[PDB]
């Protein structure tokens, strides 16, 4: 686990996946891989996983899912809040996303 | 008000554009067929309208996504990771025609049963202009050579000036275009995915993947 | 050129540990701290003993040093244990009426675990008003499942819309916002021939 | 040809001024002409000089002698009674399983409550119709899954196969030249696939 | 039971049928120059939950975009029969999975 | 299109007899068929008709003959039969087999056969 | 009930002749005609009030409304000797006429 | 309100909207504007408004909404049942829709 | 862009007064305005300011004069008023009304006017 | 509390002159300078550290960090005789300096 | 950093062969390896590549269904297997490294196969 | 992609200057180059274009444009007796030239 929340700037969402949650049957995890625009190929921020748990007992799309679908289809840059807790994806560790905000400009996205 | 400059994206090297310019394909001059994309499809590409854009932010974001495609392509396992793209500057003249106004003229003249709502949205989003059959090099002024170096990630931009450009004061035609009734049938509009760019605009830039727009506008 | 200063009453007593504020709550910016005399005066009696506190893009110092405020790059305040967080809702206590705007276009998004989906509507390249909708809280929460479909539809295409707004409550989600945000209670597509927009 | 509804579906209280109750529709003139039992049941009830209006004409009864006349669509609804007929029937046949191979959807129909129906075509002629409803029926639980595919096929014009069930018959269309049953499946297939 | 991974395939067929007392959903993948892979998912065991509808929506969205997919299939206990679907992944648009 | 009847001859009170009307040239499962008579003194009298596939081959008659004459189809042979019960001492008439077409919003006949002769004596 | 008049009528070559045919009440343009040759042959001539069946010569004509309907032949030829009738289809059961004979002398 | 029901032919939807219900919660109205082919440029038969209600206790979508969305996106002619009651829309009263079918040809949509 | 003040003179102890600050050249509903003081033998001290339209026309006051000097706006006339519930001998000073801007993350004065003299005497 | 030095200073045309204004603790670069001519009008010269306001000639400049910040004049001209001040803007309430009187010999 | 491979073999047609290319001197998990063969008196030809860190492979269209690339992390040795041999498959097989850029640098010996 | 080289074999006197060209059926952005010795593995020689790697002597250079690239040999020795190939990796899959061997007079 990462001891504190990390903030990355100017990434995009490039894939989406669905997989059952092992601990409790009443949830599943939506997972994707983010990439920083124009980043170095050897940089640690050029390939990063993330997941968040959806609920099943109530129908209808969660507020996160609609935004993720829209950004995935339209490919806009955004700012993502990652950490602190970690989950597993593809047999490897992955972070948990708490907040998600689209980018507005240079004053907001360094 | 009509503008004086238009911009286009292409990949053909600048060393031969200045002697040849861009040319259309055939003699089909129907407007709705061009907007829907049926006349720009593979195996059916026969159109007399070259499509250009009048806003540079759209072309810049398009080229940025095209450049970024190569990075993930290389990481997947194919391609070196280097990209070369271009952005062109063309002068507008009285031979050009607007797209949104011509579409609305067609819809008004021939009724709502021949209209398609998202076609006008695509026309207004891309702020396109039609250059008719030919767009001669005399209106070509400047080019931008964008280079992406995959070994280190640096982005480089350079510009050059044409030796055959001619300076004249002339702006785009204010009168919308009129076309005859369509003889074919249209199911939907063809749209490239990530980003949403009209089929007719991206087909002249380059397999290709095209998906009906009305199928994605709502969430399944 | 300016920012909207959140009121003092939204200050959270139980701060977020290591940057994780509780759900439905957001951190605080240094600019929003330099414009609240009441909050600053109130804060002097709560931070004794050489302590240090974190912010979104800065750092706050305790009463032992004198309460100096210093700037920092974003994400640099979560390294410390204590952080300031503020609630993101506000009940104005004002009579409700039908307010609306015209010729707008949606351009922005925001979401979290248990928060609203929000958008910013812009006319002629400048922001006008913001709107939000939630499925878990509020008076108009039942309309989320209905309004979200049309919201997504008008996002994908550049169709002009008329937006209806209720002013019984106000939201402070977007940090350092140069505009106001309210609740969303309606959407109507533009039509000039029928004199709507 | 034209599908002639049966006699047992008549409603005892006609609609007031042209608004039939839910899950009901007005009777057409053509269907009226081609039925003997319906004519017999219309007489022995209408009396005095009572006039009645149908969907596409006028009906004179009582002491007029039962004269039917043709008119413009919806041009006589202003009278105080309009014949209304139910659009649902139980057949009693067992749980069949039928399919119609290559077909394309062409038309849609909907109203308050009721159901959504589609008309399938092959080389320009109707073949069969199907309907789905979230309010009643044996297959109500399948609506939320079939509506997505029905929207997709209608928008994209996909040639598909249709699984239908002949337990129930519906008469939602006016002057239909085809039968209508309950939808129970749909499949997009390559030629000779096994999963169909 | 054995588990296998397939990458860089395309959805070619799609069906929704009533088989027995429960509904069923099947799909067929395709890649040039090799065999086909087929799997099915049944709304049995799962009930009073939104799992089936979400998976159906994801699969329909994947088919509509004509994009490449990565799928996990559980081996059938007897030959010539579809297996059980476990995981579905959408490859990047206009590209390939890593 | 050819429509020709057969059967008949002579019959005595209380004796049944089935007539055959065999057709060709059209799809037998989609059209209607009717039986009309011409008892001495003209005054052609309509009796009944059978329906097509889309309606389930239902039958409607006229007058008070309900409970006497019936109609059945053999779809695999394009042959239609007409069954009579106890023939009345006056039933003598040339029986005609005709097809029914639909146009606009009504019905009519279209084609006619040669006819069959039945004489009932005692 | 339904009646016709005259029962019999005669003419010669090139003689325009018209026959009458009426009903008890208004029948809403559902009236048909027939041609019964001297022995064992029936052929339809007009099915709607004015619409003409295929194969019938164009010389025949018909018009009417309400309760009055007439049929007109432009000019008589020898082949025209036959018996004509009428039939209505407004409501069940259908009914025919009494007949009308055309002769030459 | 008009005491008797009206029927319209050759109508095409051009705009949609969505608004709450004034007199009682747990309800919602869906409204739009319909245009008639062959109508004059200033004809009163152009831009006829229509509304219908929705119940909020049932998730998902009712059949009417699905048909409306389809015919809106595809821009096909339709047949309309309008009246007799009236509902509010943008400061003007608008009629109610009770049944709606798509036209097939000149046989039943003159 | 300029701003002019009017009013002043002599006010007896225990008497109230209101000043004026009239603006021109800039959109009055967008910017922050404030007040300044200058004791004859001392430096400059800050009183308070009124926020703009977006912030909802709220005001901030310094601890020196809390609950004595209020600030009000009149958008229809573009006039700033400053009320004084009580006045004492020590309050004689030259009063300035000034504007406030906003940079990256700060606030700064940019225009000042011309000033006026207010005196308390007996 | 805030102080300045020198209290008074005199020079001649062409003499580079600097003024030292300091604070009690860290202020994070929020100093603004002001010029007050004898006529009573008060104008702004530098608002954020080391950036020149519109209308002020490029002669004036500033520098500093932490607690010490120094204003510098390239050369004194007859129109520069006035009194200068330094104001802080980090925490409410704001405080002004004592001022410096600058004469020309 | 070197690459060491197996020897030369001879096989009967209709069988299958399996070749090794062991790598040492660096972290093998984060670099692709390419497979290229050269027929006698003919030009080079591309077979496929494998990434040890993800296990994803890419093959040419004409070798689809015939070849299979595997890597063993314990011995840092890559394995190539080809089935249904014919007389046209006699060639010299090479293994080389890619740098996610730049160029192929470290090749290997011959490992000829005769069918 | 199809690559053509000419001549198949090259002969030259020591110390001279000679070049080889490999052409393509379609335009590609870059043109790699390789050197190959008998009985051993080939070794890299150029990457991208006109860009030498570490260790290769400076006496080798290359230049060209779209659909036509050249390799320039400016200092010949007995060591240069080898085979040269050119590679593209802009469109999947890569293609190699048939190659050309060098012979010393």
């Amino acid at each position: 686990d990462v001891p504190y929340v990390l903030v990355k700037t100017n990434m995009v969402v490039t894939s989406v996946a669905m997989k059952p949650y092992e601990v409790t049957p009443t949830r599943m995890l939506v997972c994707g891989i983010a990439a920083k625009l124009g980043a170095a190929a050897s940089s640690p921020d050029a390939h990063v996983p993330f997941c968040f748990g959806k609920d099943l007992k109530r129908p209808g799309s969660s507020p996160m899912e609609v935004m993720l679908r829209a950004v995935f289809m339209q490919q806009r840059p955004l700012r993502m809040f990652l950490g602190p807790k970690q989950l597993t994806f593809e047999g490897k560790p992955a972070l948990e996303l708490i907040r998600m905000v689209e980018c507005s400009g240079k004053q907001d996205c360094p | 008000d009509p503008p004086a400059t238009v911009y286009k994206y292409d990949s053909r090297p600048p060393e031969d554009v200045f002697q040849n310019g861009f040319t259309a394909w055939g003699n089909n001059d129907n407007v709705l067929d061009h907007l829907t994309g049926r006349s720009c499809q593979v195996g059916s590409s026969n159109s007399a309208f070259v499509s250009t854009s009048s806003s540079r932010r759209y072309t810049e974001v398009y080229l940025e996504h095209r450049m970024q495609e190569a990075v993930e392509a290389e990481r997947a396992g194919r391609g070196t990771g280097h990209f070369i793209g271009y952005i062109y500057e063309v002068r507008a003249d009285n031979n050009f025609y607007g797209a949104a106004s011509s579409y609305f003229e067609y819809v008004d003249t021939y009724g709502d049963n021949a209209g398609r709502i998202l076609a006008g949205a695509l026309a207004t989003y891309q702020s396109g202009y039609l250059a008719h059959r030919r767009i001669p090099p005399e209106n070509i002024r400047r080019v931008t050579r964008v280079y992406h170096n995959g070994i280190t990630g640096e982005t480089t931009t350079t510009e050059y000036s044409n030796a055959r450009y001619v300076s004249q004061q002339t702006r785009a035609n204010p009168n919308p275009y009129t076309s005859r009734r369509s003889v074919a049938s249209i199911v939907g509009t063809l749209v490239r995915m990530a980003p949403v760019i009209g089929a007719c605009m991206a087909r002249q830039a380059e397999a290709m993947v095209l998906v009906y727009y009305e199928s994605i506008a709502y969430s399944f | 050129p300016g920012i909207v200063i959140p009121p003092k009453a939204l200050f959270t007593q139980q701060g977020g540990a290591y940057g994780r504020c509780p759900n439905g709550t957001r951190a605080l910016t240094v600019a929003e701290l330099r414009g609240n005399a009441e909050l600053q005066t109130y804060l002097r009696q709560i931070t004794p003993g050489w302590s240090i506190y974190g912010l979104y893009d800065g750092t706050y110092l305790g009463q032992a040093y004198g309460g100096i405020i210093k700037d920092a790059p974003p994400g640099a305040g979560f390294i410390y244990r204590e952080t300031f967080c503020i609630t993101t809702i506000y009940k104005t206590g004002q009579p409700a009426a039908d307010h609306y705007y015209s010729k707008v276009t949606a351009t922005r998004l925001l979401a979290s675990t248990n928060s609203r989906l929000c958008a910013v509507f812009v006319r002629d390249g400048q922001s006008v008003i913001g709107a939000c909708a939630s499925p878990y809280e509020g008076r108009y929460r039942d309309m989320y499942d209905a309004l979200r479909r049309l919201l997504y539809m008008i996002y994908m295409s550049g169709l002009a819309v008329r937006v209806h707004v209720s002013k019984e409550e106000q939201y402070y989600d977007y940090e350092d916002a140069t505009f106001q945000t309210y609740a969303l209670t309606g959407i109507s597509l533009c039509n000039p021939a029928a004199s709507i927009c | 040809g034209i599908v002639i509804p049966p006699q047992e579906q008549i409603t005892q209280h006609g609609g007031p001024y042209g608004r039939c109750a839910n899950k009901t529709r007005a009777l057409t003139v053509a269907e009226l002409r081609g039925s003997g039992d319906l004519q017999e049941y219309l007489r022995h009830v209408t009396r005095g000089w009572s006039i009645f209006a149908l969907y596409d004409g006028t009906y004179l009864g009582g002491e007029y002698g039962g004269v039917i006349k043709d008119g413009t669509p919806g041009g006589a609804f202003d009278l105080k009674t309009t014949f209304c007929i139910m659009t649902t029937r139980n057949t009693g046949q067992p749980a069949t399983d039928h399919y119609y191979s290559n077909v394309t959807a062409t038309r849609l129909l909907s109203s308050t409550n009721s159901r959504l129906c589609a008309v399938f075509v092959r080389s320009g002629q109707p073949v069969i119709g199907a309907c789905t409803s979230p309010y009643d029926g044996k297959y109500w639980s399948m609506y939320s899954r079939l509506r997505k595919m029905l929207y997709l096929i209608y928008v994209a014009g996909i040639s598909v196969r249709v699984h239908v069930s002949k337990e129930e018959q519906y008469y939602d269309y006016e002057d239909a030249t085809f039968e209508t049953y309950a939808l129970t499946g749909i499949s997009i297939c390559n030629p000779g696939s096994s999963l169909c | 039971l054995p588990t296998h991974l397939y990458k860089n395939f395309t959805v070619q067929e799609l069906a929704l049928k009533l088989k027995g007392k429960n509904q069923e959903f099947c799909l067929t993948a395709f890649m040039s120059g090799r065999s086909l892979v087929r799997a099915c998912l049944s709304d049995a065991g799962h009930e009073h939950d939104t799992w089936f509808d979400t998976m159906l929506g994801f699969a329909i969205s994947a088919y509509a975009l004509k994009s490449r997919i990565a799928l996990t299939v559980e081996d059938s206990p007897y030959p010539g029969t579809p297996g059980d679907l476990l995981e579905l992944q959408i490859c990047p648009l206009n590209g390939y999975c890593e | 299109v050819q429509v020709v009847e057969s059967g008949g001859g002579l019959v005595q009170p209380g004796r049944s007899l089935r007539l055959s009307c065999t057709t060709s040239g059209f799809t037998f499962t989609d059209y209607y068929v009717s039986w009309v008579r011409q008892a001495p003194g003209k005054a052609l009298e309509w009796l009944g008709f059978i329906r097509n596939k889309v309606n389930g081959y239902t039958t409607e008659f006229s007058s008070s003959v309900k409970g006497r004459f019936t109609i059945s189809r053999d779809n695999s042979k394009s042959i239609l039969y007409l069954q009579m019960n106890s023939l009345k001492i006056e039933d003598t008439a040339v029986y005609y087999c005709a097809r029914v077409s639909y146009y606009g919003r009504g019905w009519y006949f279209d084609y006619w056969g040669q006819g069959t002769t039945l004489t009932v004596s005692s | 009930v339904m009646t016709q008049s005259p029962s019999s009528l005669s003419a010669s070559v090139g003689d325009r002749v018209t026959i009458s045919c009426r009903a008890s009440q208004d029948i809403d343009n559902y009236l048909s005609w027939f041609q019964q040759k001297p022995g064992g042959t029936v052929k339809l001539l007009i099915y709607y009030t004015s619409r003409l069946h295929s194969g019938v010569p164009s010389r025949f004509s018909g018009s009417g409304s309400g309760t009055d309907y007439t049929l007109t032949i432009s000019s008589l030829q020898p082949e025209d000797i036959a018996t004509y009738f009428c039939q209505q289809g407004n409501t069940f059961p259908w009914t025919f006429g009494g007949g009308t004979k055309l002769e030459i002398k």
